[PDB]
RNA sequence: UGCCUGGCGGCCGUAGCGCGGUGGUCCCACCUGACCCCAUGCCGAACUCAGAAGUGAAACGCCGUAGCGCCGAUGGUAGUGUGGGGUCUCCCCAUGCGAGAGUAGGGAACUGCCAGGCA
RNA sequence: UAACGGAGGAGCACGAAGGUUGGCUAAUCCUGGUCGGACAUCAGGAGGUUAGUGCAAUGGCAUAAGCCAGCUUGACUGCGAGCGUGACGGCGCGAGCAGGUGCGAAAGCAGGUCAUAGUGAUCCGGUGGUUCUGAAUGGAAGGGCCAUCGCUCAACGGAUAAA
RNA sequence: CUUACCAACCCGAUGCAAACUGCGAAUACCGGAGAAUGUUAUCACGGGAGACACACGGCGGGUGCUAACGUCCGUCGUGAA
RNA sequence: GCGGGGUGGAGCAGCCUGGUAGCUCGUCGGGCUUACAACCCGAAGGCGUCGGUUCAAAUCCGGCCCCCGCAACCA
RNA sequence: AAAGUA
């Protein structure tokens, strides 16, 4: 099954993360959309949001699941979670390659001001 | 490509009506087909397998992946990661003009042929057939070869049931006998 | 001569013999000899009582033997000193609590199952009593 | 005759050092053991030999966490 | 015990080495590894050679 | 506010299997292509990218159902600390602690944060 | 925690079998398949670690500590809060600090290896280094300090170089 | 076709284990808190030693034959004194 | 008790250290001879007994059996 | 040089 396997992937960096007691960049990816969360420390509160599946974004795009969203989405969290003073956090791939999407997502929260 | 614009264009609704599946994704599918050589002679002349690879890769269009043995055996005298074969998986268009090429083409070039067995499916609607001679395929010189080689053809289907599997091979007129 | 085919280890520790027996119903035959007493029961014991058991049935009916032998016993060799290792396996022994069914008999009647179980309690080391089953 | 046995190993003096609600400091060894029997969790680290010791100051916690029912040390911050 | 104790003797002139062991009948080819010189205060080449 | 879905957690089988049913606006999934970013010790299977014609078939979610797993008393029994006793290889008495197994029974999880759809 | 109690192992291996990043998941059986057989390679299913671990056994291991690949030298140098274990000599675990490094986009990880055996005090000397010493003085010899080498001293806390 | 037949696997039922464990005590041990009691009974450093042949009895065991006023451990008591 | 053994019909190599095992004689067929022997040609024929380890054992390991050689002592 | 027997 795939997101089994995925999820596999993913929880040896969310233990690291865990047992540092980071401030989490979540990102989750489908075919069709692409999200964003930055999540407490506790891992049970969300700080701040973002994703395609907003009117708000994705009003602006011709589709919702490309390179170019993927770096609205980044954006986005990125100036809400400044706007709440966060500025510090961790990149949580989920256990998808570090690569197009998710990075175009990662690079346009880099450039916005998350520091990580 | 054009067996595969025949499956959507006449095997569905064939096999729609015989079968009476409401969804169209209920409709088996071809997923692969995958070439197998049991180089088992390479052990003493590694050279043999470079020459059973240089056929697969001619009767497919695809470059071959040697195969180890994924345990020693005493009865055949080879150890753990010994290369002793060497296999290619079709998909796609690959895959069909390989299916249209081998009904239309190399089968009925086989030694005394009569018809391919209807009981050669693994239960879960696959079929698997051995073929003796690989001189039947067109892209092999009958006057290169250095020593007859043979292969097995495994047709991997989406299919649920033999009888499932056997009907899909059939609205391509699969030789059956 | 009953005796484990096989064995993870050859010797085995002296231990003890406290507790009352697990399996103290007749659960097979009809009838059976139970354990009173606490004891060793050897091969060559569970075999002679075996025997006169199933001479007194004229090998009518079944037997069932509810005990196997599966603890070694070592000895020292006549003139030996203590020390130089523990000594040779000689025999085989099956421990008895009391409560312990060690035979059960089905297929004759009570009045030959009695007697037949009384010439085998006389080849044993462990005082026994006649038991028979219960529904429940 | 003779006997072919006679030989052991010292004993390695392994086990619970500090056992739960005891103050440490950090560095403190809490477990020795061969493989995890214990896991490390919070202020708490695992060695090259599988020891468990303080990374805080603070109180010894024990505790049976996650999806396998295994047993956790942590330290509380005191 | 085959395995032989060689030195790696830091390239940069300094005299400073390191010890390790080596199968020589397998691995004749001479060790060659990126080290920490404590003398310079670099990570250098270091080369094998007679322990 | 209620329903449905996605993400991250708490919890770690009363929560898991099986069997039966059921859902596609949205979401999810399969899916459609691949010159490309990237990829196959062969294969666009997977990973990846560009998409949105089709289908809920599979998967997933939800609902149902004790065939299982799982949970589980009360009482008794086993063991046992202290003191005393006997016929002392083993037990008994006073007092304190008191299982395991089994029985009745329970049981088709519960819950926090954010987001989207619908009413 | 003893016995001339019951059972097994060591006196190594490895420049990758070490570091890191990314990926992956076992045994066994059943069915179908050229040569091909009980057992080779292929396909599907059941199964769910019954496999695997460089070598005994135990404790571990799926976030794998098991399997594959890319890049690499942290198998770094100086130190070390604190702790374990020893009569002692000693032996072990260790965050963190300075310098310099590898892998990763990054959080980070790395001071050898899943862990626990693979070993030998002191003396006497050997080799290289050195801002130490240098018997009137300048040197030198020799000595010190730092790195390292020589023992089945196995009766393994090692009476002698030699029974 | 047939079994004097043998029957593995699986299913059901019955036991056994120092080197078996999907369960699991009593005690013992480590840590914290509180009262009462006890000639500090605790710890550290320093002056002086003796001792390093133990014995039997109870309980838990290895060994021996659940033999020994036997032998070897653990723990308590007394003898030693 | 410590050693060493056990392999074609006989005597004996190989074992050590994991990957089908030899030699002499004997036997069988043919030839030479009036016939036999001698001689010549050609062929055939097998790891004491289990267990274990191992992908694989004549071989490594642990039992058991049969043989051999030393030792089984001081009062 | 080597040729035994009935
Ligand atoms: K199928
Ligand atoms: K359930
Ligand atoms: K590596
Ligand atoms: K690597
Ligand atoms: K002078
Ligand atoms: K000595
Ligand atoms: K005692
Ligand atoms: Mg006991
Ligand atoms: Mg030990
Ligand atoms: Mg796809
Ligand atoms: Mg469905
Ligand atoms: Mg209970
Ligand atoms: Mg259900
Ligand atoms: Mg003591
Ligand atoms: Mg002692
Ligand atoms: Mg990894
Ligand atoms: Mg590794
Ligand atoms: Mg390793
Ligand atoms: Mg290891
Ligand atoms: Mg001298
Ligand atoms: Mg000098
Ligand atoms: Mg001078
Ligand atoms: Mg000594
Ligand atoms: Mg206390
Ligand atoms: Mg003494
Ligand atoms: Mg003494
Ligand atoms: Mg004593
Ligand atoms: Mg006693
Ligand atoms: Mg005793
Ligand atoms: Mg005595
Ligand atoms: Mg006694
Ligand atoms: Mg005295
Ligand atoms: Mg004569
Ligand atoms: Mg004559």
């Amino acid at each position: 099954d795939k997101k089994s396997a995925r999820i596999r992937r993913a929880t040896r960096a969310r233990r690291k993360l865990q047992e540092l007691g980071a401030t989490r960049l979540v990102v989750h990816r489908t075919p069709r959309h692409i999200y964003a969360q930055v999540i407490a420390p506790n891992g049970s509160e969300v700080l701040v949001a973002a994703s395609t599946v907003e009117k708000a974004i994705a009003e602006q795009l011709k589709y919702t699941g490309n390179k170019d969203a993927a770096a609205a989405v980044g954006k986005a969290v990125a100036e809400r979670a400044l706007e709440k003073g966060i500025k510090d956090v961790s990149f949580d791939r989920s256990g998808f390659q570090y690569h197009g999407r998710v990075q175009a997502l990662a690079d346009a929260a880099r450039e916005a001001g998350l520091q990580f | 490509a054009k067996l595969h614009d025949y499956y959507k264009d006449e095997v569905v609704k064939k096999l729609m009506t015989e079968f009476n599946y409401n969804s169209v994704m209920q409709v088996p599918r071809v997923e692969k087909i995958t070439l197998n050589m049991g180089v088992g002679e390479a052990i003493a002349d590694k050279k043999l397998l470079d020459n059973a690879a240089a056929d697969l890769a001619a009767i497919s269009g695809q470059k071959p992946l040697i195969t180890k043995a994924r345990k020693s055996v005493a009865g055949f005298k080879i150890r753990q990661g010994y290369p002793i074969g060497c296999k290619v998986t079709l998909r796609g268009e690959r895959m069909w003009e390989f299916f249209e090429r081998l009904i239309t083409i190399a089968v009925p070039r086989i030694r005394d042929f009569r018809g391919l067995s209807a009981k050669s499916f693994d239960g879960r609607g696959n079929y698997s057939m051995g073929v003796r001679e690989q001189i039947i395929f067109p892209e092999i010189d009958y006057d290169k070869v250095d020593r007859v080689r043979g292969l097995d053809i495994t047709i991997t289907t989406t299919a649920k049931s033999d009888e499932e599997g056997r009907a899909l091979l059939a609205a391509f007129d699969f030789p059956f006998r | 001569m009953l005796q484990p085919k096989r064995t993870k280890f050859r010797k085995m520790h002296k231990g003890r013999n406290r507790g009352l027996a697990q399996g103290t119903d007749v659960s097979f035959g009809s009838f059976g000899l139970k354990a009173v007493g606490r004891g060793r029961l050897t091969a060559r014991q569970i075999e002679a009582a075996r025997r006169a058991m199933t001479r007194a049935v004229k090998r009518q009916g079944k037997i069932w033997i509810r005990v196997f032998p599966d603890k070694p016993i070592t000895e020292k060799p006549l003139a030996v000193r203590m020390g130089k290792g523990k000594g040779n396996v000689e025999y085989w022994v099956a421990l008895i609590q009391p409560g312990k069914v060690l035979y059960e008999m089905d297929g004759v009647p009570e009045e030959l199952a009695r007697e037949a179980f009384k010439l085998a309690a006389a080849k044993l080391p462990i005082k026994t009593t006649f038991v028979t089953k219960t529904v429940m | 005759g003779s006997t072919r046995n006679g030989r052991d190993s010292e004993a390695k003096r392994l086990g619970v050092k500090r056992f739960g609600g005891e103050s440490v400091l950090a560095g403190s060894i809490i477990v020795r053991q061969r493989g995890t029997k214990f896991h490390a969790g919070a202020n708490v680290g695992c060695g090259r030999d599988h020891t468990l010791f303080a990374k805080a100051d603070g109180k010894v916690k024990f505790e049976v966490k996650g999806p396998k029912n295994r047993k956790f040390i942590s330290i509380e911050a005191e | 015990g085959i395995r032989e104790k060689i030195k790696l003797v830091s390239s940069a002139g300094t005299g400073h080495f390191y010890t390790t062991t080596k199968n020589k009948r397998t691995k004749p080819e001479k060790l060659e590894l990126k080290k920490f010189d404590p003398v310079v205060r670099q990570h250098v080449i270091y080369k094998e050679a007679k322990i």
